[PDB]
């Protein structure tokens, strides 16, 4: 196959040369994607252009998942070779891949400003449209954090602003989980967000920062967004307990300094539980230092060092048996 | 709980870019 690797890298590094010379010789991959996708992939627009007039090369091809060099040229944000694809090359601006995504998907979910402002003005796309996880083009910016390509997508379509993916995510839940806080303070402030939408599992925004360990947006959103630090999921489980699970020290300092309680979720269990059972250290002596209940009890009757021991984490145990016999 | 993510683990767009 020595044919494909030369195609798929002149067309790749920009060599007119080489294609012509491939091309002349007759001789015009595992994803099956073509040197079309190639040349698209890093907007050598010359290439393109004659892979597709000249060589006579369809540019309507889709690889194994259904992306034709069109969505190629939105992801990599190569706008000339783009336009030349929709307008001149046979590309239509709907076109889905077998997940449902449009190339204006894709030119949110790669970040590009440019090639969503020019898709959504000149270029007819719909920016109302689902792939088959839910997701708008506002929810691709938000979670990418580009938040000039976000400013474009609400002003063209304003209703995405409290819109839920399938499993229930809106553009705000995917800022703060991803630790966007520029994009974060826009949603909220001026477009009205509300962060109070869960998704379907019952967590919130704040959730999601605790449980990532965004600290910068969880204390924006507590302090400036009228959301509480008691907030709960639906098994009662709180900001503090998704920091101590998932070892996130600083979110959980700022909790305990700011004044959020050392609660129990529906099931009995602390973050101290939770950290605990997850063998994270650290987070289990800033809760025992700032007074966790050593001894409480979840619902199946165990306290953290229990489930510490349970779940192999030795240093946790060891240290929260020993500060209760301290006592 | 576990993270909210729009997409597969499928590698075809992430892997367009020379950062695989």
């Amino acid at each position: 196959s020595m044919a494909l690797e030369q195609a798929l890298q002149a067309a790749r590094r920009g060599d007119l040369d080489v294609l012509r010379s491939l091309h002349a010789a007759g001789l015009l991959d595992s994803l099956d994607a073509l040197p079309v996708h190639h040349a698209a992939r890093s907007g050598k627009l010359h290439c393109l252009r004659y892979l597709v007039e000249e060589v006579a090369l369809p540019a309507v091809s889709r690889a194994r998942n259904g992306a034709t060099p069109a969505h190629d040229a939105a992801a990599t944000g190569y706008l000339s070779c783009l336009q030349w694809l929709l307008t001149q090359g046979g590309c239509r601006v709907q076109e889905k891949d077998n997940s449902g995504a449009t190339v204006l998907h894709l030119a949110a979910r790669f970040g590009h400003p440019d090639v969503v402002k020019w898709l959504l003005y000149q270029g007819g796309a719909n920016s109302a449209i689902t792939t088959d996880t839910g997701a708008l083009p506002i929810h691709y910016a938000a979670a990418k954090g580009d938040l000039p390509s976000l400013k474009l997508l609400v002003g063209h379509y304003p209703e995405g602003v409290n819109a839920q993916t399938n499993n229930g995510a809106t553009p705000l839940y995917l800022a703060c989980q991803e630790g966007h806080l520029e994009v974060t303070k826009y949603l909220v402030q001026e477009c009205s967000a509300d962060p109070h939408l869960r998704a379907q599992d019952g967590m919130t925004p704040l959730h999601a920062a605790a449980q990532m360990g965004h600290n910068p947006v969880l204390v924006w959103l507590v302090s400036f967004a009228d959301v509480s630090f008691s907030e709960q999921d639906h098994d009662g489980a709180t900001a503090m307990h998704f920091a101590a699970s998932r070892g996130h020290t600083k979110v959980l300092s700022w909790l305990l300094l700011h004044g959020a309680e050392i609660s129990q979720d529906l099931w009995g269990g602390t973050p101290l539980h939770d950290a605990a059972e997850n063998g994270e250290l650290e987070c289990c002596q800033i809760l025992a230092v700032n007074g966790a209940g050593l001894d409480v009890r979840d619902h199946d009757g165990y306290t953290a060092a229990d489930l510490a021991e349970f779940n192999g984490h030795t240093h946790c145990s060891r240290y929260l048996r020993t500060v209760q016999t301290l006592s | 709980g576990q993270i909210k993510v729009l997409d597969g683990e499928d590698q075809y767009y992430k892997c367009l870019s020379p950062g695989a």
